[PDB]
């Protein structure tokens, strides 16, 4: 109800610089940022920067006032390329006879777009941080070589823009996809 | 906001011949630029996008480099339908600006002039005042000097030489020096003559 | 740096939305509930519909209760050089002539312009120009004088030395 | 596949114009076009760039305060229109989309010779391995020739703009022919100019 600031007090050097002062909860300041507004006739400007320092949290800033009259005091309150992160992809798997994984991406409208995916396949009996980890320079489809004859397998997959005058996180990875014999 | 500045400003150069341009920013790009090339009249074309990779529709003769801000643009081979403007593309932020626009030419082998002379018409000297003609086509190099001697006389006056550009196979040039005199002036006397610059000087012609 | 736009990290696919994500604390909720904000252009901003979300991959914080939100917002158009509770409030007219503190008094050794040492402030002894009776000798008393303003000339009196 | 624009002409300092282009058989859902400029004879001069929903303007310079970009989604039709205006602007303007961080769709443009004068009718005149010709007089730019209507594009070779003492613009424009094709068939310069409506 009453998280706004009080005790808003100022005063004059008596030279050319008057200094204010305020208190406000630590609670509320801590979710919104706050700036002392002052108008030297009835233009708005701020000062900067201002000062902080157990429930509560007192403010305070000196503005320069080289002379005016009655004074209007107030307290008041990303890059697209650099920050990509694709949906991930949808993933299949198929064996001609030979095991081939096959994944698909949402199109982007800008098909010249160079697509980074990393891929790791595992064995059931082992963890994901020792994996084989393969990287291709774009591409829809990558070919596995012949394995054990009777092991279980994983698959996972995922995608980053991971070109040069773009940049960003990788895509979430796809639900695990799982084989044998 | 952002200064762009390619260099050099003019690059002369034979066919076949391995050519290079660059591009100077003020800021960082990082690899957000591109490449464009301009025939005159005709609107730009993308010759080079992504300050390192070809348009479709393009040759591989060219080729595209750099990055931050000190980037390139290399020919490793040049034909004679290769003469045109090049400019260069910002794209990292606004405003976005282009190059100060480089402009090519050919190392043509030293070509001469088959040169001609035409008249004045009726219709334009009844209309008021008259002009006459001069010039030079399949030739090269443009450096050509021409002085109208009409009756042994400098046309120290009224003058006016336009040059086209180079042709796309051919790669030769076309000057035209006209002059213009009134239809009093006109009879004021009878003999009409050029001079030609690179025999090597030569004239053509009184009525 | 407040926790909203400490916390906030925008993500997109480029080519039809945008899906950002913050969080505000447990505690501030009780005072004053926070919007996101996104603005069209100089002179119009516009707001977002959101909605609460059980988890936080992208960014952290050190706070016991955070309440982490899911936004998104749909667009049509992607290029490089692109880049994007209820009314509170208090004023207050303040005259710099009766709001006026001067200045503390440097170095009775004291436009433009007391007690002794055991002895508490308690009940001091009181005190027009910056220079046996007063003290028994051989007894300590502290210098305790400030610079206030004359009341026939207003605010408050300096810092004390 | 290619876009088209239309409007804009000879007129006085200070008088607007508004500039109308046209998108065409793409697959637009939904690209970003901006206006560029090309002044007579110079360089490549940026002026703006509208964005979808009429969201961002972008100007420069001498442009603040003065000219407005304006979106129109619906029927694929970015429009440009300024106010006042001098000859700082005296130029072509070519409209072009903008594919990412580049260009690729661009358009023919429309030449913007601001300036505060008339347009009196040209009057071609002749000029008699061979030769043969066409010269024009007082031609606001452009003026554009056509030798038989496009039939001879061999050995012609035409001369750009030239503006004159006093002065208006004196193009011209000649051909090759043997001595063998005298009299054997008509060669005559069929001229077209919009702004002077000849023909
Ligand atoms: C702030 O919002 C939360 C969730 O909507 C609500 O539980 C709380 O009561 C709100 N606080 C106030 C003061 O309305
Ligand atoms: C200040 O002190 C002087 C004597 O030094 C005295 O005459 C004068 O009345 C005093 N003024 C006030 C306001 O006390």
């Amino acid at each position: 109800d009453e998280a706004q600031p009080q005790n808003l007090e100022c005063f004059f050097d008596g030279a050319a610089v008057l200094s204010c002062s305020w208190e406000v909860r630590k609670e509320v300041a801590s979710s919104v940022s706050f700036g002392l507004f002052y108008k030297p006739s009835p233009g708005e400007e701020e000062c900067s920067p201002v000062l902080r320092e157990s429930l509560h949290t007192r403010h305070h800033c000196q503005i320069p006032v080289p002379d005016h009259g009655q004074y209007i005091v107030s307290v008041q309150p990303i890059k697209s390329s650099v920050n990509i992160q694709m949906a991930p992809p949808s993933l299949q798997v198929t064996k001609d006879g030979s095991y081939s994984l096959r994944w698909e991406t949402m199109k982007m409208r800008y098909e010249h777009i160079d697509h980074t995916f990393e891929i790791q396949y595992r064995k059931d009996t082992a963890t994901w941080k020792d994996s084989k980890t393969e990287t291709l320079q774009n591409a829809h489809s990558m070919a596995l070589p012949a394995l054990e004859p009777s092991t279980r397998y994983w698959a996972r997959v995922r995608v980053r823009t991971s070109r040069t005058g773009y940049n960003g996180i990788w895509s979430e990875w796809s639900e695990a996809r799982s084989w044998d014999t | 906001d952002i200064q762009m500045t390619q260099s050099p400003s003019s690059v002369s150069a034979s066919v076949g011949d391995r050519v290079t341009i660059t591009c100077r920013a003020s800021q960082g790009i990082s690899s957000w630029l591109a490449w464009y090339q301009q025939k005159p009249g005709k609107a730009p074309k993308l010759l080079i996008y992504a300050a390192s990779s070809l348009q479709s529709g393009v040759p591989s003769r060219f080729s595209g480099s750099g990055s931050g801000t000190d980037f390139t643009l290399t020919i490793s081979s040049l034909q004679p339908e290769d003469f045109a403007t090049y400019y260069c593309q910002q794209a990292n932020s606004f405003p976005i600006t282009f190059g100060q626009g480089t402009r090519l030419e050919i190392k043509r082998t030293v070509a001469a002039p088959s040169v001609f002379i035409f008249p004045p018409s009726d219709e334009q000297l009844k209309s008021g005042t008259a002009s006459v003609v001069c010039l030079l086509n399949n030739f090269y190099p443009r450096e050509a000097k021409v002085q109208w001697k009409v009756d042994n006389a400098l046309q120290s006056g009224n003058s006016q030489e336009s040059v086209t550009e180079q042709d796309s196979k051919d790669s030769t040039y076309s000057l035209s020096s006209t002059l213009t005199l009134s239809k009093a002036d006109y009879e004021k006397h009878k003999v009409y003559a050029c001079e030609v610059t690179h025999s090597s000087p030569v004239t053509k012609s009184n009525r | 740096e407040t926790i909203p736009l400490q916390t906030l990290r925008c993500y997109n696919d480029y080519t039809s939305h945008i899906t950002c994500r913050w969080a505000d604390t447990q505690d501030a909720q009780r005072l004053v509930n926070v919007t996101l904000i996104r603005r069209v252009n100089e002179d119009l901003l516009e707001p977002v519909s959101c909605d609460l979300s059980d988890d936080m991959p992208w960014s952290a914080c050190p706070h016991p209760r955070c309440v982490p939100r899911r936004c998104v917002i749909p667009c049509q158009s992607f290029v490089v050089t692109d880049v994007d509770d209820r009314p509170l409030g208090t004023r207050l007219t303040v005259t710099l002539t009766q709001h006026v503190q001067p200045p503390e008094p440097r170095d009775l050794t004291w436009l433009s312009p007391y007690k002794r040492l055991q002895d508490s402030w308690e009940d001091a002894a009181i005190l027009n120009t910056s220079q046996p009776e007063h003290l028994m000798p051989s007894s300590t008393y502290v210098a305790r004088v400030r610079t206030r303003l004359a009341p026939g000339s207003s605010g408050r009196p300096s810092k004390w030395s | 596949v290619q876009l088209l624009e239309s409007g804009g002409g000879l007129v006085q300092p200070g008088g607007s114009l508004r500039l109308s282009c046209a998108a065409s058989g793409f697959t637009f859902p939904w690209y970003r076009v901006h206006w560029v400029r090309q002044a007579p004879g110079k360089g490549l001069e940026w002026v703006s760039s509208i964005r979808s929903s009429g969201g961002f303007p972008y100007y420069n310079y001498k442009v603040k305060g003065r000219f407005t970009i304006s979106r129109d989604n619906s029927k694929n039709t970015l429009y440009l229109q300024m106010n006042s205006l001098r000859a700082e602007d005296t130029a072509v303007y070519y409209c072009a989309r903008f594919y990412d961080s580049f260009f690729d769709i661009w358009g023919q443009g429309t030449m913007v010779t601001v300036s505060s004068a008339s347009t009196k009718g040209p009057s071609v005149f002749p000029l008699a391995t061979a030769a043969l010709g066409c010269l024009v007089k007082d031609y606001p730019e452009p003026v554009t020739v056509s030798w038989n209507s496009g039939a001879l594009t061999s050995g012609v070779h035409t001369f750009p703009a030239v503006l004159q003492s006093s002065g208006l613009y004196s193009l011209s424009s000649v051909v090759t022919v043997p001595s063998s094709s005298l009299g054997t068939k008509t060669y005559t310069c069929n001229v077209d100019h919009k702004p002077s409506n000849t023909k």
